[PDB]
């Protein structure tokens, strides 16, 4: 004739005054953790009931494309940006400042401006390659009176 | 396990060209202008020659990726006439019917 | 009897960010198969109907890609195999829907696209002057 | 005249789906998702159902088998964007040298022989290891009694020769979690005596103990010896004040420790088992549905039901009622199948249509059990259904769960067919056996 | 001898004609024979003969059945999600008003294809469209940026179309346009001194 | 005289399918493809890889389902999605059905990178559309 809820208690905690407002979630996850936390995932595991669970949960592991279909998902270009792609005069510095070396890097450089196949770190690696063979090849420029640097 | 001996040396020489193909491009873009000095441009010619003789991408042919057949290749699906044919007239390849107008 | 009492629902967050509008979307399907075609549009303008949005629909003309084979393995090059690759269309014009319903939409329609049938959906994204450009710097 | 831009709506990448797979209910036509579809394949029985899912799973496994043991196979990776759970996985150890680096990637990779190889010749050496390396691989031993893992191909199990203890032995530093990952593996390798000791060893050192390992010392002190249920609610109250002593709060899994080991004296730990239920409702720690299952469990006993068990079902159903439940115990599983339990005993098919509304509400009904629990959980309702329901009721109930929710067992049926005498229905005698056949 | 086991018959017997028909078909599935309470017949019959039955018929089976997406299926889903759409802004009743309030408009294309790869190069391409009407110019800025553009404006429409597609994603090509743009128009209200040689 | 995926009449005995009774100028007109992808559409790209691919499903299918078979498959591919519909005589256990469908699902997925279902319809014998 009594509600079991309410009733003699242990009387052993109180009723907290505030519950934990600074948790210690920055500690390192433990074995122990891992198995609770799979075990917690494994009181939900269940057969798929129909075919639109097994799609969300194909989703879910990333098996199956999310919608609406997006050609660019999951893939930036190290999150570059358009003036990283196409303005490479910056990283024309190591070479001189007019002259036949100019006139051909600012080609190259414009070439690689209007390639949208390359990643900005190769367009930088052909310009430095070019500038380390032209450092190579700098008795042959300086024979043809072309300063290079 | 490829086809025949043909094959293998084609995708050999695939693997080579795709190897050296930034440098080909470099320096061959080194060599393609009247910008630069001759005497560098004739420096790039040796060194582009000096390069393997596979790295060459015109060496690369177009052979069927199932018979290693060298000619009659379809380009957009790499087969020959006769596999593509063979594959097409049972009803394998989406969409491809026979043309009757 | 065995119906669940209650029901779950997704979430649906309204973010403070304001929507994207879309002047059109133009949803153009391309197949081998003109009544699979003709079902999806069924299916798609039923679907803008009862979700409250304008749509038209059209037919650009097809586009029947031929090429011709030697028949025989050997020699005999005056006979030959000509084969053909039918590319029938149909562009749904979607009008003035904002970027929620535009993605909810092509999300449905595209989850269902049949085996066979490619789409290419074009969005028309109306902008705003950007602020340098309202007034002159200079 | 002024134009206003709605707010943008967002929904996670499966909202669209789960808003779609709101509107289907479930086919009553058709056994369920898992199987095929198809008459010769549609398994005819729960045996045949079991074996079926049993195949189908050992086809999985041969097919992790080949791909892990040929990863050169399968490491063409041509899907954009990248999906790596569908790449080979690897078992081998990248840093060979003997360092504190190999031995955490030994730990994390679970290679219970390499770890203590690594152990023995990192002290052989004499290099660097910190308190927090050998912590995990304290965790790693003990959690697993030095029992190697089991894959798919290459008591007190606590072994009395065994390197957890020779290394915890070996260790020059040593802290709470040094002394906690000990006492938690012998616990749970019931080695409770050892674990007791190990906790009064931490207590000399004047180490807190953190709640789990509370929870292995109550579990420890209960199954430990065979006293009185007093002595026992003794030294739970006892081992909860040294934690109140320590200031660590308690959790959900200590009270569910307590009720699961007090499950032994039944009527003795009854209304004490309320007591705590109590201190856990003022603390404001919420059961969940391991915890109601283990006092359903405990109040579980041959006798008179409408003593104190009634009350205690009646009252479990009436606060849960109209709860989302949610993953808080790993044996939150089992509620359904004891309340179905109870609710047959009593001959309460109200009881039972509300527990059955509990466990359709939301998503609980993941929270049915495994393939055998379901199938019991099924078995029970259908025969108190059959026992107390009219006819008509009792058949679309039939409709509606067979097969699509289990495959009836030849007692249920036999129920079903006393029902159908009782209601004088025999016409639908011939299509039972059928259903049978 | 071991027992050889007999096929059921098929589930579409036990079906209602009354039932909830997306129950049974939540998602696009192959046509099953034991699934569909339908006697379809396909196939080229032979002389004096009938279409094949749907049990064994290949044909159906190689058909992309819309049998998940029937009219209730398709009123039930939308319903469902009326919940995800937001109200267009009624105020924009017509393309004018549009023009009037929002006077850049951005082309760009999904392409969705079958295949293990969702990447399309295509999907890059970014086209901005704006009237120079709609902008804020004078006669010589509008004329200098007319110079300055080419072929992207047609005097015909009055609309200069700046099209990229050098980035290798649609937003740094987006990006692009807005920075082309905003130089085309800064450069169209700067005036240089060799434009006296006009 | 063309030969091309026909079957000549010998005797008036022989039985065949639907599919092998028709010849291939009737594809798109009496019979529909074995295979449904955008590949071969205009515009799209990537032919050539799903035919291999095509190629190597069909011949593993019919190397791992030995006799199993009673007509050709049907890949159809719905975005990174791949279902094999296959019609299946009735010779096996269902177990060994089960653990094969399992098997080929789980390897093919973890093969091409896509998830691959695979739905078997069963039939007692191999359906016979005429005798030849």
């Amino acid at each position: 004739r009594k509600n079991i809820f309410t009733g003699k208690r242990l009387n052993i905690f109180d009723m907290m005054a505030v519950t934990k407002e600074a948790p210690e979630t920055d500690t390192s996850p433990s074995l122990w953790d891992v198995e609770f936390a799979k075990q917690l995932a494994t009181v939900n595991e269940q057969p798929l009931q129909n075919g639109f669970e097994e799609l969300i949960q194909w989703t879910k592991e990333g098996k199956l494309w999310e919608f609406p279909i997006n050609n660019e998902a999951g893939f930036d270009d190290d999150g570059s940006e358009f003036h990283e792609h196409i303005f490479l005069e910056k990283h024309l510095e190591s070479f001189p400042k007019q002259g036949p070396i100019r006139h051909f890097m600012e080609l190259v450089t414009c070439g690689l401006s209007k390639n949208p196949y390359l990643s900005v770190k190769q367009k930088v690696e052909h310009i430095e390659w070019f500038r380390n063979y032209f450092n190579e090849k700098k008795d042959i420029l300086k024979e043809s009176n072309i300063q290079f640097n | 396990h490829y086809v025949d001996w043909r094959m293998w040396r084609d995708v050999k020489r695939r693997k080579m060209a795709y190897e050296y193909a930034d440098e080909r491009l470099r320096i061959n873009s080194l060599r393609k202008n009247t910008i630069l000095p001759k005497i560098l441009q004739d420096v790039a010619d040796e060194e582009i020659a000096a390069l393997p003789r596979d790295s060459c991408p015109v060496r690369i042919r177009n052979r069927c990726v199932m018979t290693s057949r060298p000619r009659g290749v379809k380009r957009r699906w790499r087969l020959s006439r006769i596999v593509f044919r063979h594959l097409a007239d049972h009803g394998q390849l989406s969409g491809i019917q026979r043309a009757t107008w | 009897v065995d119906v669940p009492k209650d029901l779950t629902k997704p979430v649906v967050t309204i973010s403070d960010e304001p929507d994207i509008l879309y002047k059109r979307l133009s949803v153009l399907v391309k197949g081998h198969d003109k009544a699979v075609l003709d079902s999806y549009e069924y299916f798609a303008v039923l679907a803008a109907k009862e979700l409250g949005i304008s749509i038209k629909v059209h037919e650009p003309p097809r586009k029947i890609e031929r090429f011709t084979l030697l028949q025989s393995v050997h020699i005999y090059k005056k006979h030959r195999v000509q084969y053909e690759m039918r590319t029938l269309y149909r562009c749904l014009e979607l009008e003035h829907l904002t970027g929620s319903t535009a993605d909810v939409y092509l999300e449905y329609i595209q989850r269902n696209l049949p085996e066979g049938v490619a789409m290419e959906v074009t969005k028309t994204q109306l902008e705003q002057l950007p602020e340098h450009i309202k007034e002159p710097i200079w | 005249e002024e134009v206003v831009i709605p707010k943008k709506k967002t929904w996670d990448k499966v909202a669209v789906l789960q808003a779609l797979a709101s509107t289907v209910n479930r086919d009553t036509t058709a056994v369920p998702y898992v199987f095929q579809d198809d008459p010769y394949l549609m398994p005819a029985s729960s045996l045949e159902s079991r074996s079926f899912l049993l195949a189908k799973k050992s086809g999985e496994n041969v097919a992790k088998f080949i791909i892990n043991s040929y990863p050169k196979y399968f490491q063409k990776d041509i899907a954009e964007p990248h999906i790596p759970c569908l790449m080979p996985e690897y078992f081998e150890p990248q840093i060979k040298d003997i360092s504190e680096a190999a031995l955490k990637e030994r730990i994390e990779l679970r290679k219970v022989k390499a770890s203590v190889d690594m152990f023995d010749q990192l002290l052989q050496a004499g290099t660097t290891v910190s308190l927090e390396t050998t912590n995990s691989l304290l965790d790693l031993l003990c959690y697993y009694g030095d029992q190697e893992p089991s894959t798919d191909y290459h008591g007190v199990t606590w072994r009395a020769k065994n390197n957890a203890e020779r290394i915890f032995s070996l260790m020059p530093e040593k802290n709470e979690h040094s002394y906690c990952t000990m006492i938690r593996g012998m616990v749970k390798h019931r080695a409770y005596e050892q674990a007791l000791n190990l906790y009064t060893e931490l207590l000399n050192n004047r180490l807190h103990a953190d709640v789990y390992t509370f929870n292995a010392l109550i579990e420890a002190t209960v199954c430990a010896i065979n006293e009185k249920f007093e002595e026992k609610w003794s030294k739970i109250l006892e081992l909860l004040r040294h934690m109140v002593a320590q200031k660590v709060k308690p959790n959900l899994q200590t009270f569910n420790t307590i009720l699961k080991c007090l499950r032994r004296f039944h009527v003795f730990a009854r209304s004490p088992a309320l007591q705590v239920l109590r201190e856990m409702k003022a603390i404001g720690i919420e059961p969940s549905l391991a915890t109601y299952h283990h006092i359903i469990r405990l109040f579980d006993q041959p006798g008179d039901p409408l003593k104190r068990s009634s009350f205690i079902i009646y009252d479990i159903m009436n606060e849960l009622m109209g709860k989302r439940f949610s993953p808080k115990d790993p044996d939150d599983d089992k509620f359904f199948q004891s309340a179905m339990s109870i609710c047959s005993s009593l001959r309460d098919l109200e009881l039972a249509y509300q527990v059955h509304g509990l466990l359709k509400t939301g998503d609980n009904w993941k929270f049915i059990g495994p393939d055998q629990h379901r199938n019991f959980y099924y078995s029970k309702f259908f025969d108190l259904i059959c026992l107390m329901e009219q006819i008509d009721v009792t058949l679309k109930w039939y409709e509606d769960l067979i097969p699509s929710a289990y495959f009836p067992h030849s007692q249920t049926m036999i129920h079903l067919l006393q029902a159908l005498d009782v209601a004088n229905r025999l016409e639908v005698i011939p299509k039972i056996w059928k259903d049978s056949k | 001898r071991p027992p050889r086991r007999k096929a059921l018959p098929p589930r579409t017997e036990k079906m209602a004609v009354d039932q909830d028909w997306p129950s049974v078909y939540p998602v696009a599935a192959p046509f099953k024979p034991s699934a569909v309470p339908l006697p379809v017949r396909m196939g080229y019959p032979v002389k004096k003969g009938v279409p094949m039955a749907k049990e064994g018929n290949l044909e159906l089976l190689k058909i992309p059945n819309f049998l998940h997406l029937t009219p209730v299926a398709i009123k039930k889903h939308c319903e469902a999600l009326k919940d995800f759409c937001t109200e267009w802004p009624a105020a924009l009743d017509s393309d004018e008003k549009c023009e009037k309030h929002f006077p850049i408009e951005i082309d760009s294309t999904d392409y969705v294809s079958s295949g293990p790869s969702v990447r399309n190069p295509r999907a890059r391409v970014v086209v901005l469209r704006v009237k120079l009407s709609s902008l804020n110019l004078d006669d010589h800025a509008k004329k200098k940026l007319i110079k300055l553009v080419g072929e992207r404006y047609c005097k015909t429409t009055d609309v200069l179309t700046i099209k990229t597609d050098r980035c290798p994603l649609r937003r740094q090509n987006y990006d692009y346009a807005v920075y082309l743009l905003t130089v085309l128009y800064h450069e169209s209200w700067n005036t240089e001194e060799w434009e006296k040689s006009k | 005289k063309n030969r091309a995926a026909r079957v000549r009449v010998s005797k008036g005995d022989k039985p065949v399918t639907y599919e092998e009774a028709h010849a291939p100028h009737y594809i798109a007109h009496r019979k529909g493809w074995l295979s449904l992808h955008t590949g071969n559409l205009d515009g799209e790209d990537h032919a050539a890889e799903r035919t291999v691919e095509d190629v190597f499903l069909r011949k593993f299918m019919w190397g791992t389902f030995p006799g199993c078979l009673a007509d050709q498959l049907v890949l159809k591919r719905r975005g990174n999605q791949l279902e094999i519909c296959a019609v299946v005589l009735r010779q096996l256990s269902p177990h060994k059905y089960y653990f094969l469908v399992g098997y080929s699902e789980t390897l093919l997925s973890y093969f091409y990178k896509c998830p691959v279902r695979l739905h078997l319809q069963t039939v007692p014998s191999k359906v016979v559309y005429k005798y030849l």
